[PDB]
């Protein structure tokens, strides 16, 4: 059971920028507004995780950067201890996912940039998975099509920097694709 | 190819990979004249060679009048025996879109497809591939077929070659088929390999849409010709490779 | 004019290496290669390359076709002289090259565009980033400095990709008849006692591989990178068990000069790699490749699937944080 | 023969035996345009291959503007180093009348000529033999050379082949020397072998005053060209052989 | 058109014999031959000749030139089946042929004008007025029935003059490099073990004549025409001591590579017969004549000398006579 | 000795057509004039020779046919027991010399035709020998030239049936001659 040091009120909560030691081994340097945990502050766990940002409605809400203990991090908007709003995630392989988040999962419009490859998955994410109406933009081409269960299965077209595009259908196997319908730029 | 002076018109011409041999050279030199004697052809030229799996095809294209009709196509397992091929239509051109395998080289071999079980002949797919090549990547130099007031445009005898200021220009080469003719404004706009083999004496245009087609042309002498020693596949990963 | 400039640099040609003309004559009969005016210029190019480098044997590997100029390839072998927790994801076991002359770098491949031009030596290929990047398919523009791009970041400037394609062709299609290169390294059999040309046509098992197959790891020999254990067809195996689809055979066999049975040289054409030919008559042989340096697929080539996205940190007991202590816990700790 | 792309006319073509070879075709193909770059030549023709005794000569003639003139001549044992021959006249043609032997492959070979121990050169005998061959049996078809109103007698581009009525006779073949130019009015009137090698595609005119000279021509295309692969002896037993 | 009627008879070509193609690539390297398509045309003409005649060993002899049509000659051998006083001055010893397959007619020479037309078998030449008529030189017309004439009375219609010129050329321009065709008759040496090419270049004592030499009496053996013998160089003698003009070497020996000493073929050439060539790359060999079927001298061809005029009978005691048996002795013979 | 079963009309010597037998074995059947052998007569020798011809002034003179015992014969003009005038000589090899003779030797424009070969020498003969200004006609050509010491040594021309002549100069020997200047028919 840790003990708080700093300022405290006579009837209410601490109500000031103070550092509190959690009984499980965490250090929270932050403020408290309206008798609850509210405002900017830095939470720090015992394994190496961190969270520098705002606390609204007793949880992580507002602008904030979380540092996960596996090496990943996530900056941006937070809501009720879930990832929601505009956010940029940096994974262990420096994969930069910037875009919308909803309820601790990838949802809405997002841009997943591979660091070891160089490709940007720009499009819709449902329940933290790659979904349809998305484009894999590379340094040589860009594939506009539908993605199901982290794979391309629907009809899609590859647009190239040379000035031409080609349509095509993906088969039932993931590593199979039949191509036709080559035109110029629209 | 051409009908006379078949030595400079090489089957290889430092291009297209494979080619003919001195087992198929003299037999073709007599066989084009035998086809010109049997069928009433104004000009006859060796079209190219399909690879196959058990034998080649040795496709020769016999040209009728007006130089724009669906001219005749001839395949041959051996170069002494030659048969006909029907003129291709649109339904046989769209029926081959479901098959993408290699050529077999057997007239009795049929390709099966489950749509009810259906079968298609190798020869109709062969003449459909040949019609797609001659309607897609068949090229001629500038001025090789001059415009006539009667509308025939058979052979331009004025054209002796292209000058040195327009050899590397891709838009100079017209097409043999109808869209005077259609110039090189194709859909990938990078599907041609223009090379200079021996100085400025021979230009080679290799087709990147259909791998195996070499069009040789001399800038000073009127000697132009295309030969397809490809396997007839239509690889749709062309801008993936460009 | 560029014609006089390309003619004056060929003056060094008209001034060990395997006979190329005889092979060319056989290949020409086979229906592959180059006509008998430029395949002699590459013979004098090989002769100029042999007289400037300590080469034990310099073979004409073939000619890779290109966009602006082709890639005429040599295959030489030198005698003695050659040329709080942060960042928990490291490099995924970057594998270096095997050795100087044992693995996939057993033969140094000199590549020139025109035989009048000097040879450009291809660098030694590495397995982990160039050979395992065989899932791409790109053309050649004939520049060797164009820095070609694909879906993975290629560590090459069109010399490394050409070297990897040459290594794949020389490891998958360089074939020899049964009875050559007995037992690692190999030495030619003195008691070869000939072979029949008809037996090399109806029987595909009389063509051994004689070269090490490229593994999916990239190198030809496993070296235990963890301190898994994959191996393909070993040395001296026939081509009757090559991997491929069921409706297209791996290798086809035609006979040059079919009309005359007495003097016909077996011709081997690789279905997998267009432009690759092997010709045998009964005593001698030579492998060859020409055309685009590409592997044939049954369907059209599709780009590979992307790697799966990394999952985030799961909701467990460690990610759950305590919000605020109770009033009794903060008012009773000073007493108890 | 021809200026550029010499492979349109085969040097042998089953005509009078020997022609060119590997180790010699690409060498002369580079060397002709190298001489055209070095010397101010409009065209350059491979004149022939005099056999000699220990080494060949590989004679090449260089065309220029103002044709129907004494042209420049070059000989080379190895086809890398080349040297120019002096212009020939009638004095060396009179001086070679005492010798009737064959050529030595070593250049600048000495001759005894015991009558006085004065000696003649091998190069002047070579260029006199070339002048005697070129003024007598070097032939040109009807539509190749034409008389210009200014007097430059340049090569006409409108050749249009040669019809069937004048491919077998000798009334259509002119000469390089004048009496535009003299046609085939040879002194025994039977000193030319007219043959059809491969059908009606290649007419071959072999000389009988000099048994090594062979002239290929096509009745359709521009394949005219002469080449002397012989010895250069002027054998006067021609009516004894006819 | 002539092309249609020559294609309709050349179509039968493409529809126990010599390896024409192998011996033609090296001849093309030497600079002598027909070409690329015409050589395969005469090779398929040889193939059409072998399955229509019981031939155990054919050989492409060559191509003797003509005026309007040429002669392609094949040298074949069959297994068993083949085709008042009176005048005191008699016939001057007419010598018949030796045999059908042993002497100068050991080889059967088939002749076609083009590969399309069928072969015409030359008859067995008589060595009395045709082979001994080597003192003439006549241009070949190209019809085989032109009935050519010269200064001696020629019993031939150009089908015997062609066979006589073939027997003259083949007896002197058919060479073997000292290793095989050992001991008349000759068979191939089993332990030939190869030979060096440059030794055949720098030395003329290697090429020996395996065929019999044509005597000045016309035959190859001796017939003994009286019921001392005329002999020359026997079998297997080198061409270093070949007969001819002493100021001109009888054989030109060149190495037609000049750049690569590794692979090259000795390119022999006859100076007595313009157009005869021979190659031997160390293990294989071939002879090949082409061009006009004639000989060469240091001077021009002269007609032969006329025979002696057979001078008349001298006036002696058998021609002259006395005057008359007059009265002055017949009046004294009565009393005697 | 000799016997004569003929006629002796004149009182001096014999006259008329008579048959005399010579003492060595010759038989002469023929006429006589001026007491001497004259006119037509056949003189047959004992060795096989014969002479049917004219005897004028004690000798052979006029038309005569001499069959020589070696197989040859001569039909022509005789003078003073010598061949002189036009005559055709058939030699032992059937060679026909239809030419002029003078004093038992060939002299004049002789026409010596070869039968075993086929050539024809139409030229000047003295002393039974070949001389200059001669035409050697063969089956294909005709040599106009000189002849000395049983061989052509002078510079002569060659006329051929193809329609051309060539003027060659014969050297000091019959072998290795010179030849040049092929001309047109004049």
């Amino acid at each position: 059971l840790g003990e708080y040091e700093g300022e405290r009120n006579e009837v209410g909560e601490r109500h000031g920028h103070g550092k509190a030691r959690l009984p499980n081994g965490d250090t929270y340097e932050g403020s408290y507004e309206f008798g609850k945990r509210h405002g900017q502050g830095t939470y720090k766990f015992k394994n190496g995780a961190r969270y520098t940002g705002d606390y609204v409605k007793n949880k992580k809400h507002g602008q904030g950067t979380f540092i996960y203990p596996d090496g990943s991090r996530y900056e941006g908007e937070w809501a009720d201890d879930q990832r929601h709003g505009q956010g940029v995630y940096y994974y262990v392989n420096n994969d930069t996912y910037t875009g919308e988040w909803f309820n601790h999962q990838r949802h809405g419009q997002g841009t997943y940039l591979y660091a070891e490859t160089g490709s940007k998955y720009v499009g819709t994410w449902v329940h933290g998975q790659q979904e349809g109406a998305a484009e894999l933009i590379h340094l040589n081409h860009r594939y506009q099509g539908k993605f199901m269960n982290k794979n391309p299965v629907g009809p899609g077209k590859y647009v190239f920097d040379i000035g031409c595009e080609q349509h095509g259908e993906y088969r039932l196997t993931d590593t199979e694709r039949g191509e036709e319908e080559e035109e110029e730029e629209t | 190819m051409d009908a006379d002076s078949l030595l400079l018109s090489l089957e290889l011409a430092s291009g297209s990979g494979q080619g003919l041999s001195p087992d198929r050279r003299a037999s073709l030199l007599t066989s084009l004249m035998l086809v010109k004697r049997d069928y009433r052809f104004a000009r006859v030229l060796f079209w190219g060679r399909i690879l196959g799996l058990v034998a080649d095809y040795y496709i020769a294209q016999g040209l009728s009048e007006d130089q724009l009709a669906p001219r005749k196509t001839l395949y041959s397992l051996n170069c002494t025996e030659w048969s006909l091929l029907p003129p291709a239509t649109e339904e046989m051109a769209m029926q081959i879109s479901v098959v993408s395998g290699r050529f077999m080289g057997d007239p009795s071999h049929e390709y099966e497809h489950t749509e009810v079980v259906v079968q298609i002949k190798e020869e109709t797919r062969l003449v459909s591939i040949i019609d797609q090549i001659d309607k897609a990547v068949a090229i001629i130099p500038r001025g090789a077929l001059f415009k006539t007031p009667f509308g025939v445009t058979h052979v331009n005898r004025t054209f002796e070659g292209l000058p040195l200021s327009e050899v590397r220009k891709l838009s100079s080469y017209f097409h043999f088929r109808e869209a005077l003719d259609s110039l090189e404004y194709d859909i990938p706009r990078g599907s041609w390999s223009i090379q200079m083999e021996r100085g400025n004496a021979l230009v080679v245009l290799r087709s990147l849409l259909w791998p195996g087609l070499t069009f040789y042309h001399a800038p000073r002498t009127k000697n132009y010709g295309y030969i397809y020693v490809g396997t007839g596949e239509k690889n749709m990963d062309l801008p993936f490779m460009l | 004019l560029p014609a006089y400039e390309i003619a004056e640099t060929q003056k060094a040609l008209f001034l060990s290496l395997p006979n190329v003309m005889e092979s060319a004559y056989y290949f020409e009969q086979a229906g592959v290669g180059l006509g008998t005016d430029e395949t002699y210029r590459v013979f004098l190019a090989l002769k100029q390359l042999t007289d400037t480098h300590p080469i034990q044997r310099c073979r004409f590997w073939g000619k890779i076709l290109g966009l602006e100029m082709n890639y005429i390839v040599a295959e030489v072998e030198f005698r003695d002289g050659e040329d709080l927790p942060k960042s928990l994801y490291k490099a995924p076991q970057v594998i270096p090259k095997e050795e100087s002359r044992t693995g996939a770098n057993k033969y140094v491949y000199f590549v020139c565009n025109v035989p009048g031009r000097p040879w450009v030596r291809l660098p030694s290929v590495t397995p982990a980033q160039i050979v395992t990047a065989r899932k791409i398919k790109k053309f050649f523009t004939g520049r060797l400095d164009a820095a070609v791009i694909s879906y993975p970041p290629f560590p090459g400037n069109e010399s490394n990709y050409l070297r990897a394609q040459i290594a794949r062709i020389s490891a998958g299609t360089h074939v020899s008849p049964l009875g050559f290169y007995q037992f690692d390294s190999y030495e030619e059999n003195p008691d070869f006692e000939g072979i029949q040309v008809i037996d090399l046509v109806e029987s595909l098992s009389n063509w051994v591989h004689h070269v090490q197959y490229i593994l999916p790891q990239g190198r030809c020999n496993w070296f235990n990178p963890i301190q898994e254990q994959e191996v393909g067809p070993p040395l001296l195996t026939p081509i009757s068990e090559d991997l491929g689809i069921q409706n297209i055979p791996s290798w086809t066999t035609q006979l040059s000069s079919n009309l005359i049975p007495q003097y016909a040289i077996a011709v081997l054409r690789s279905n997998l790699w267009p432009g690759a030919y092997a010709f045998s008559n009964g005593k001698k042989f030579e492998n060859f490749y020409i055309g685009w340096g590409h592997k044939y697929c049954v369907e059209n080539y599709t780009p590979p699937s992307p790697p799966p996205v990394y999952q985030e940190y799961p909701s467990g007991p460690e990610i759950t944080e305590m919000n605020d202590p109770s009033v009794e816990e903060e008012q009773a700790f000073r007493m108890t």
